[PDB]
Protein backbone atom coordinates (compact mmCIF):
# COMPACT_ATOMS: atom_id res chain seq x y z
CA UNK A 1 0.00 0.00 0.00
CA UNK A 2 3.58 2.28 0.28
CA UNK A 3 3.81 4.84 -3.02
CA UNK A 4 7.30 5.78 -3.65
CA UNK A 5 7.08 9.06 -5.86
CA UNK A 6 10.28 10.12 -7.55
CA UNK A 7 9.19 13.46 -8.46
CA UNK A 8 11.55 14.55 -10.89
CA UNK A 9 10.12 12.41 -13.59
CA UNK A 10 12.73 13.50 -15.66
CA UNK A 11 16.19 15.34 -15.15
CA UNK A 12 17.95 17.13 -17.53
CA UNK A 13 21.81 18.14 -16.68
CA UNK A 14 24.93 18.23 -18.44
CA UNK A 15 28.17 16.02 -17.67
CA UNK A 16 30.47 16.87 -14.83
CA UNK A 17 27.53 19.21 -13.32
CA UNK A 18 25.95 17.69 -10.15
CA UNK A 19 22.20 16.15 -10.49
CA UNK A 20 19.89 15.18 -7.71
CA UNK A 21 16.77 12.61 -7.77
CA UNK A 22 14.27 13.11 -4.77
CA UNK A 23 12.29 9.55 -4.05
CA UNK A 24 9.15 10.37 -1.53
CA UNK A 25 7.25 7.93 0.49
CA UNK A 26 3.38 7.23 1.42
CA UNK A 27 4.18 6.33 4.83
CA UNK A 28 7.56 6.11 6.69
CA UNK A 29 9.92 3.34 5.40
CA UNK A 30 12.54 3.89 7.50
CA UNK A 31 15.95 2.89 6.25
CA UNK A 32 15.02 0.02 3.73
CA UNK A 33 15.40 2.35 0.38
CA UNK A 34 17.75 1.33 -2.29
CA UNK A 35 18.37 3.28 -5.44
CA UNK A 36 18.78 1.43 -9.03
CA UNK A 37 20.18 2.86 -11.97
CA UNK A 38 19.16 1.31 -15.44
CA UNK A 39 20.46 1.40 -18.76
CA UNK A 40 18.03 1.07 -21.84
CA UNK A 41 17.84 -2.81 -22.38
CA UNK A 42 20.02 -3.95 -18.77
CA UNK A 43 18.77 -5.77 -15.50
CA UNK A 44 18.65 -2.50 -13.61
CA UNK A 45 21.91 -1.97 -11.00
CA UNK A 46 22.35 -1.75 -7.34
CA UNK A 47 23.36 1.53 -6.51
CA UNK A 48 22.44 2.44 -2.67
CA UNK A 49 20.45 0.29 -0.28
CA UNK A 50 19.70 0.99 3.55
CA UNK A 51 19.02 4.62 1.99
CA UNK A 52 22.86 5.55 2.46
CA UNK A 53 24.93 2.61 1.55
CA UNK A 54 26.47 2.31 -1.69
CA UNK A 55 26.82 -1.23 -3.13
CA UNK A 56 29.68 -3.37 -3.76
CA UNK A 57 32.03 -1.59 -6.68
CA UNK A 58 30.08 2.06 -7.22
CA UNK A 59 31.53 5.58 -7.93
CA UNK A 60 31.83 7.50 -4.76
CA UNK A 61 29.82 10.36 -6.51
CA UNK A 62 26.71 8.82 -5.71
CA UNK A 63 25.57 9.93 -2.19
CA UNK A 64 22.63 8.10 -0.35
CA UNK A 65 21.17 10.26 1.54
CA UNK A 66 17.53 10.52 3.57
CA UNK A 67 15.60 8.17 5.99
CA UNK A 68 11.64 8.04 6.63
CA UNK A 69 9.74 9.01 3.63
CA UNK A 70 12.03 11.41 2.28
CA UNK A 71 15.56 10.07 0.17
CA UNK A 72 18.08 11.56 -1.99
CA UNK A 73 20.40 10.08 -4.33
CA UNK A 74 22.41 13.03 -5.22
CA UNK A 75 25.63 12.69 -7.55
CA UNK A 76 28.30 14.87 -7.66
CA UNK A 77 30.25 15.15 -10.63
CA UNK A 78 27.84 13.47 -13.10
CA UNK A 79 29.34 11.19 -16.13
CA UNK A 80 28.53 9.90 -19.07
CA UNK A 81 28.28 6.46 -18.23
CA UNK A 82 26.01 7.64 -15.39
CA UNK A 83 23.42 8.37 -17.97
CA UNK A 84 20.09 6.20 -17.09
CA UNK A 85 16.72 5.65 -15.80
CA UNK A 86 17.06 5.81 -11.50
CA UNK A 87 14.48 3.90 -9.38
CA UNK A 88 14.22 4.14 -5.76
CA UNK A 89 12.96 0.63 -4.38
CA UNK A 90 10.97 0.63 -0.82
CA UNK A 91 11.35 -2.32 1.06
CA UNK A 92 10.52 -2.09 4.97
CA UNK A 93 6.85 -3.05 5.19
CA UNK A 94 6.88 -7.06 6.45
CA UNK A 95 4.74 -8.97 5.04
CA UNK A 96 6.95 -8.38 1.99
CA UNK A 97 4.98 -5.86 -0.23
CA UNK A 98 7.70 -4.06 -1.70
CA UNK A 99 7.10 -1.09 -4.36
CA UNK A 100 9.37 0.86 -6.87
CA UNK A 101 9.19 4.48 -7.74
CA UNK A 102 7.77 5.65 -10.75
CA UNK A 103 11.25 6.78 -12.10
CA UNK A 104 13.95 9.53 -13.67
CA UNK A 105 15.49 9.66 -16.53
CA UNK A 106 18.69 11.25 -16.07
CA UNK A 107 18.67 12.94 -19.32
CA UNK A 108 21.82 15.48 -20.72
CA UNK A 109 20.75 18.82 -21.47
CA UNK A 110 22.41 20.17 -24.26
CA UNK A 111 22.15 22.66 -26.90
CA UNK A 112 18.27 23.48 -27.85
CA UNK A 113 18.79 21.59 -31.85
CA UNK A 114 15.99 21.97 -34.26
CA UNK A 115 14.56 18.81 -36.08
CA UNK A 116 14.71 18.04 -40.01
CA UNK A 117 11.80 16.73 -40.70
CA UNK A 118 12.06 14.07 -43.55
CA UNK A 119 8.52 13.02 -45.31
CA UNK A 120 8.64 8.94 -46.57
CA UNK A 121 5.54 7.95 -48.68
CA UNK A 122 4.55 4.30 -49.05
CA UNK A 123 6.40 2.54 -51.36
CA UNK A 124 4.42 1.01 -53.90
CA UNK A 125 5.45 -2.63 -53.21
CA UNK A 126 3.89 -1.66 -49.93
CA UNK A 127 1.05 -0.02 -51.39
CA UNK A 128 0.36 -3.18 -52.84
CA UNK A 129 0.16 -4.81 -49.75
CA UNK A 130 -3.22 -3.30 -48.90
CA UNK A 131 -1.75 -0.56 -46.97
CA UNK A 132 -0.30 2.74 -46.78
CA UNK A 133 2.30 4.09 -44.57
CA UNK A 134 3.73 7.50 -44.31
CA UNK A 135 6.86 7.93 -42.18
CA UNK A 136 8.09 11.46 -41.05
CA UNK A 137 10.96 11.28 -39.77
CA UNK A 138 12.66 14.12 -37.23
CA UNK A 139 16.37 13.56 -36.73
CA UNK A 140 18.70 14.73 -34.06
CA UNK A 141 16.66 17.45 -31.79
CA UNK A 142 16.58 18.10 -28.37
CA UNK A 143 14.06 18.67 -25.51
CA UNK A 144 12.35 15.25 -26.63
CA UNK A 145 9.17 17.68 -26.30
CA UNK A 146 8.01 17.77 -30.29
CA UNK A 147 4.84 17.86 -31.15
CA UNK A 148 3.67 16.55 -34.58
CA UNK A 149 0.33 16.35 -37.03
CA UNK A 150 -0.84 14.92 -39.45
CA UNK A 151 -2.83 16.91 -41.63
CA UNK A 152 -4.27 14.90 -44.73
CA UNK A 153 -5.52 17.23 -47.47
CA UNK A 154 -4.66 19.89 -44.85
CA UNK A 155 -7.46 18.25 -42.73
CA UNK A 156 -6.10 18.63 -38.95
CA UNK A 157 -7.43 14.75 -38.78
CA UNK A 158 -5.59 12.92 -35.76
CA UNK A 159 -6.06 9.45 -35.64
CA UNK A 160 -4.51 6.71 -37.41
CA UNK A 161 -0.74 7.40 -36.49
CA UNK A 162 2.33 6.46 -34.06
CA UNK A 163 5.15 7.88 -32.86
CA UNK A 164 7.96 6.61 -31.74
CA UNK A 165 11.20 8.43 -30.08
CA UNK A 166 14.56 7.20 -30.12
CA UNK A 167 16.75 7.03 -26.52
CA UNK A 168 19.32 9.79 -26.30
CA UNK A 169 22.44 8.92 -28.44
CA UNK A 170 25.87 8.97 -27.44
CA UNK A 171 27.82 11.33 -29.63
CA UNK A 172 25.24 14.03 -30.62
CA UNK A 173 22.95 13.13 -27.57
CA UNK A 174 19.66 14.55 -29.49
CA UNK A 175 16.54 12.60 -30.06
CA UNK A 176 14.70 11.43 -33.17
CA UNK A 177 10.95 11.49 -33.40
CA UNK A 178 8.82 9.33 -35.82
CA UNK A 179 5.22 9.88 -36.60
CA UNK A 180 3.41 7.34 -38.76
CA UNK A 181 0.13 7.75 -40.37
CA UNK A 182 -0.93 4.35 -41.48
CA UNK A 183 -3.56 4.87 -43.58
CA UNK A 184 -5.96 2.39 -46.53
CA UNK A 185 -5.54 1.69 -50.08
CA UNK A 186 -8.73 3.07 -50.96
CA UNK A 187 -8.40 5.81 -48.37
CA UNK A 188 -4.24 6.63 -49.07
CA UNK A 189 -5.97 6.88 -52.93
CA UNK A 190 -8.80 9.88 -51.38
CA UNK A 191 -6.73 11.79 -50.76
CA UNK A 192 -4.31 14.55 -52.34
CA UNK A 193 -2.01 16.04 -50.00
CA UNK A 194 -0.50 13.99 -46.98
CA UNK A 195 1.40 16.80 -44.75
CA UNK A 196 2.96 16.33 -41.95
CA UNK A 197 3.58 19.79 -39.12
CA UNK A 198 6.59 19.30 -36.98
CA UNK A 199 6.01 22.22 -33.75
CA UNK A 200 9.43 21.97 -31.62
CA UNK A 201 10.94 24.21 -29.29
CA UNK A 202 13.80 24.81 -31.18
CA UNK A 203 12.11 25.46 -34.60
CA UNK A 204 11.92 28.88 -35.23
CA UNK A 205 8.39 28.05 -36.77
CA UNK A 206 6.28 25.21 -37.67
CA UNK A 207 7.79 23.04 -40.59
CA UNK A 208 5.30 21.41 -42.72
CA UNK A 209 7.06 19.02 -44.96
CA UNK A 210 4.79 17.16 -47.05
CA UNK A 211 3.96 15.33 -50.63
CA UNK A 212 1.23 14.31 -53.30
CA UNK A 213 0.29 11.08 -54.52
CA UNK A 214 3.21 11.20 -56.86
CA UNK B 1 29.54 -13.01 -6.17
CA UNK B 2 26.40 -14.88 -8.24
CA UNK B 3 25.85 -14.75 -11.94
CA UNK B 4 21.80 -15.16 -12.42
CA UNK B 5 20.94 -17.31 -15.78
CA UNK B 6 17.38 -17.03 -17.24
CA UNK B 7 15.04 -19.11 -19.33
CA UNK B 8 14.34 -17.68 -22.36
CA UNK B 9 11.40 -15.54 -23.64
CA UNK B 10 8.25 -17.20 -24.46
CA UNK B 11 5.32 -15.89 -26.32
CA UNK B 12 2.27 -17.23 -24.56
CA UNK B 13 -1.39 -16.64 -25.41
CA UNK B 14 -4.02 -14.79 -23.39
CA UNK B 15 -5.05 -16.96 -20.27
CA UNK B 16 -2.43 -19.39 -20.43
CA UNK B 17 0.37 -19.56 -18.52
CA UNK B 18 4.10 -19.06 -18.11
CA UNK B 19 7.38 -20.78 -16.24
CA UNK B 20 10.80 -18.59 -16.45
CA UNK B 21 13.79 -20.06 -14.99
CA UNK B 22 16.53 -18.93 -13.30
CA UNK B 23 19.78 -20.33 -12.84
CA UNK B 24 21.69 -19.08 -9.96
CA UNK B 25 25.59 -20.09 -10.00
CA UNK B 26 28.96 -18.89 -8.47
CA UNK B 27 28.05 -18.86 -4.92
CA UNK B 28 26.30 -20.91 -2.42
CA UNK B 29 22.05 -20.57 -3.22
CA UNK B 30 20.44 -21.26 -0.06
CA UNK B 31 22.50 -18.46 1.06
CA UNK B 32 20.21 -15.39 -1.43
CA UNK B 33 16.68 -14.91 -1.17
CA UNK B 34 15.58 -14.30 -5.12
CA UNK B 35 13.40 -12.27 -6.45
CA UNK B 36 11.41 -11.61 -9.42
CA UNK B 37 10.61 -8.11 -10.88
CA UNK B 38 8.76 -7.43 -14.05
CA UNK B 39 8.96 -4.51 -16.25
CA UNK B 40 6.19 -4.13 -19.15
CA UNK B 41 7.60 -2.22 -22.24
CA UNK B 42 8.07 1.80 -21.80
CA UNK B 43 6.92 1.07 -17.61
CA UNK B 44 8.95 0.57 -15.06
CA UNK B 45 9.62 -1.73 -12.20
CA UNK B 46 6.96 -4.03 -10.45
CA UNK B 47 7.89 -6.09 -7.40
CA UNK B 48 6.74 -9.48 -7.87
CA UNK B 49 7.56 -10.75 -4.88
CA UNK B 50 10.71 -12.62 -3.75
CA UNK B 51 11.31 -16.35 -1.95
CA UNK B 52 13.36 -16.65 1.10
CA UNK B 53 14.59 -19.87 -0.92
CA UNK B 54 16.52 -21.67 2.36
CA UNK B 55 12.58 -21.24 4.21
CA UNK B 56 11.13 -22.51 1.07
CA UNK B 57 8.65 -19.76 1.62
CA UNK B 58 8.09 -16.86 -0.86
CA UNK B 59 5.69 -13.61 -0.47
CA UNK B 60 4.21 -12.50 -3.14
CA UNK B 61 2.65 -8.75 -4.99
CA UNK B 62 -0.94 -8.17 -3.63
CA UNK B 63 -2.07 -7.90 -7.43
CA UNK B 64 -1.00 -10.97 -8.41
CA UNK B 65 -1.22 -13.00 -5.33
CA UNK B 66 -3.55 -16.38 -6.77
CA UNK B 67 -1.81 -15.71 -10.11
CA UNK B 68 1.75 -15.93 -9.27
CA UNK B 69 4.07 -18.36 -8.24
CA UNK B 70 7.81 -18.44 -6.66
CA UNK B 71 9.42 -21.99 -6.23
CA UNK B 72 13.43 -23.04 -6.25
CA UNK B 73 15.00 -26.38 -6.63
CA UNK B 74 18.01 -26.18 -4.46
CA UNK B 75 18.88 -29.71 -6.57
CA UNK B 76 19.99 -28.17 -9.41
CA UNK B 77 20.45 -24.79 -8.33
CA UNK B 78 17.22 -22.76 -9.96
CA UNK B 79 15.06 -20.37 -9.25
CA UNK B 80 11.09 -20.31 -10.90
CA UNK B 81 8.37 -17.51 -11.40
CA UNK B 82 5.06 -18.75 -12.65
CA UNK B 83 2.51 -16.34 -13.82
CA UNK B 84 -1.11 -18.33 -14.78
CA UNK B 85 -3.95 -16.08 -16.13
CA UNK B 86 -1.38 -14.51 -18.60
CA UNK B 87 -3.26 -11.20 -19.47
CA UNK B 88 -1.56 -8.96 -22.27
CA UNK B 89 -0.60 -6.35 -19.93
CA UNK B 90 1.32 -8.87 -17.98
CA UNK B 91 3.69 -9.21 -21.24
CA UNK B 92 6.73 -7.55 -19.94
CA UNK B 93 10.84 -8.73 -19.52
CA UNK B 94 10.61 -10.34 -17.12
CA UNK B 95 13.70 -10.15 -14.23
CA UNK B 96 15.24 -12.51 -11.81
CA UNK B 97 16.98 -10.54 -9.03
CA UNK B 98 19.14 -12.23 -5.91
CA UNK B 99 20.92 -10.58 -2.57
CA UNK B 100 23.22 -13.06 -0.25
CA UNK B 101 21.55 -12.60 3.36
CA UNK B 102 24.21 -14.11 5.15
CA UNK B 103 25.22 -17.53 6.88
CA UNK B 104 21.37 -18.60 6.25
CA UNK B 105 22.82 -22.49 6.17
CA UNK B 106 23.80 -21.40 9.92
CA UNK B 107 20.50 -19.53 11.00
CA UNK B 108 21.73 -16.55 10.09
CA UNK B 109 19.86 -14.31 7.91
CA UNK B 110 19.58 -10.84 7.35
CA UNK B 111 16.21 -11.05 4.83
CA UNK B 112 16.78 -8.01 2.58
CA UNK B 113 14.68 -6.18 0.15
CA UNK B 114 16.69 -4.76 -2.26
CA UNK B 115 18.58 -7.11 -5.16
CA UNK B 116 21.94 -7.04 -5.36
CA UNK B 117 22.07 -9.46 -8.54
CA UNK B 118 19.87 -9.38 -11.47
CA UNK B 119 19.14 -11.54 -14.39
CA UNK B 120 20.05 -10.79 -17.75
CA UNK B 121 15.90 -10.81 -17.80
CA UNK B 122 13.48 -12.66 -19.72
CA UNK B 123 10.75 -11.34 -22.55
CA UNK B 124 7.02 -12.58 -21.97
CA UNK B 125 4.72 -11.54 -24.69
CA UNK B 126 1.09 -12.19 -23.90
CA UNK B 127 -1.16 -11.37 -26.60
CA UNK B 128 -3.60 -13.28 -28.94
CA UNK B 129 -1.29 -12.85 -32.51
CA UNK B 130 0.41 -15.17 -33.95
CA UNK B 131 4.54 -15.56 -34.86
CA UNK B 132 5.03 -13.73 -38.23
CA UNK B 133 8.17 -13.42 -39.67
CA UNK B 134 8.16 -8.61 -40.50
CA UNK B 135 7.71 -7.20 -44.11
CA UNK B 136 10.65 -4.73 -44.98
CA UNK B 137 10.05 -1.50 -46.78
CA UNK B 138 12.28 1.09 -48.63
CA UNK B 139 11.95 4.38 -47.46
CA UNK B 140 12.91 6.35 -50.56
CA UNK B 141 15.86 8.87 -49.84
CA UNK B 142 14.38 12.45 -49.98
CA UNK B 143 15.62 13.20 -52.77
CA UNK B 144 13.02 15.97 -53.75
CA UNK B 145 13.65 17.37 -50.18
CA UNK B 146 17.09 17.14 -48.96
CA UNK B 147 20.14 18.35 -51.07
CA UNK B 148 23.41 20.53 -50.70
CA UNK B 149 25.35 17.68 -48.25
CA UNK B 150 23.60 14.33 -47.07
CA UNK B 151 19.86 13.20 -47.62
CA UNK B 152 18.35 10.57 -44.97
CA UNK B 153 16.90 7.56 -46.33
CA UNK B 154 15.88 4.31 -44.18
CA UNK B 155 13.51 1.36 -44.05
CA UNK B 156 9.73 0.40 -42.63
CA UNK B 157 10.19 -2.74 -40.37
CA UNK B 158 6.16 -3.31 -40.83
CA UNK B 159 3.93 -5.44 -39.55
CA UNK B 160 5.97 -8.22 -36.86
CA UNK B 161 5.90 -10.33 -34.26
CA UNK B 162 6.71 -11.35 -31.49
CA UNK B 163 9.98 -9.50 -30.69
CA UNK B 164 12.93 -8.69 -30.76
CA UNK B 165 14.13 -7.52 -34.37
CA UNK B 166 17.81 -6.60 -35.10
CA UNK B 167 18.87 -4.41 -38.06
CA UNK B 168 22.16 -3.04 -39.68
CA UNK B 169 22.86 -1.07 -42.77
CA UNK B 170 24.80 -2.76 -45.94
CA UNK B 171 25.52 -6.04 -44.22
CA UNK B 172 26.13 -4.40 -41.01
CA UNK B 173 29.12 -2.00 -42.33
CA UNK B 174 26.66 1.20 -42.64
CA UNK B 175 25.97 0.88 -38.77
CA UNK B 176 26.81 4.32 -38.37
CA UNK B 177 24.65 7.83 -39.16
CA UNK B 178 21.47 5.54 -38.39
CA UNK B 179 18.34 5.99 -35.69
CA UNK B 180 16.94 2.66 -35.78
CA UNK B 181 13.13 3.45 -33.73
CA UNK B 182 11.91 1.19 -31.18
CA UNK B 183 8.72 -0.82 -32.09
CA UNK B 184 5.53 0.23 -31.83
CA UNK B 185 2.61 -2.30 -31.09
CA UNK B 186 -0.20 -1.83 -33.91
CA UNK B 187 -3.46 -2.38 -32.71
CA UNK B 188 -3.42 -5.43 -34.79
CA UNK B 189 -1.14 -7.27 -32.06
CA UNK B 190 1.90 -6.70 -34.09
CA UNK B 191 4.70 -4.36 -34.09
CA UNK B 192 6.40 -1.82 -36.17
CA UNK B 193 9.73 0.00 -36.04
CA UNK B 194 11.71 1.84 -38.60
CA UNK B 195 15.57 2.58 -39.19
CA UNK B 196 16.92 5.69 -41.06
CA UNK B 197 20.81 6.53 -41.99
CA UNK B 198 20.98 9.98 -43.09
CA UNK B 199 23.73 9.54 -45.79
CA UNK B 200 25.13 11.71 -48.71
CA UNK B 201 23.07 12.23 -51.82
CA UNK B 202 26.12 12.06 -53.72
CA UNK B 203 26.84 8.41 -52.56
CA UNK B 204 23.38 7.42 -54.35
CA UNK B 205 23.50 4.90 -57.13
CA UNK B 206 27.49 3.90 -56.77
CA UNK B 207 26.34 2.11 -52.64
CA UNK B 208 23.34 0.16 -53.10
CA UNK B 209 21.34 0.48 -49.81
CA UNK B 210 20.00 -2.77 -47.58
CA UNK B 211 18.72 -2.54 -44.36
CA UNK B 212 19.36 -5.91 -42.51
CA UNK B 213 16.17 -6.33 -40.77
CA UNK B 214 16.41 -10.08 -38.62
CA UNK B 215 13.76 -11.74 -36.67
CA UNK B 216 14.76 -14.57 -34.84
CA UNK B 217 11.23 -15.32 -33.40
CA UNK B 218 9.83 -16.17 -37.51
CA UNK B 219 13.23 -17.33 -38.47
CA UNK B 220 13.23 -15.13 -40.74
CA UNK B 221 15.97 -12.95 -42.01
CA UNK B 222 15.25 -10.39 -44.61
CA UNK B 223 17.15 -7.83 -46.66
CA UNK B 224 16.02 -5.11 -49.01
CA UNK B 225 17.76 -2.65 -51.49
CA UNK B 226 16.77 0.63 -50.64
CA UNK B 227 17.43 2.01 -54.44
CA UNK B 228 17.48 6.11 -54.50
CA UNK B 229 14.24 5.33 -56.30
Amino acid sequence: DIVMTQSPATLSVSPGERATLSCRASESVSSDLAWYQQKPGQAPRLLIYGASTRATGVPARFSGSGSGAEFTLTISSLQSEDFAVYYCQQYNNWPPRYTFGQGTRLEIKRTVAAPSVFIFPPSDEQLKSGTASVVCLLNNFYPREAKVQWKVDNALQSGNSQESVTEQDSKDSTYSLSSTLTLSKADYEKHKVYACEVTHQGLSSPVTKSFNRG
Amino acid sequence: EVQLVESGAEVKKPGSSVKVSCKASGDTFIRYSFTWVRQAPGQGLEWMGRIITILDVAHYAPHLQGRVTITADKSTSTVYLELRNLRSDDTAVYFCAGVYEGEADEGEYDNNGFLKHWGQGTLVTVSSASTKGPSVFPLAPSSKSTSGGTAALGCLVKDYFPEPVTVSWNSGALTSGVHTFPAVLQSSGLYSLSSVVTVPSSSLGTQTYICNVNHKPSNTKVDKKVEPK
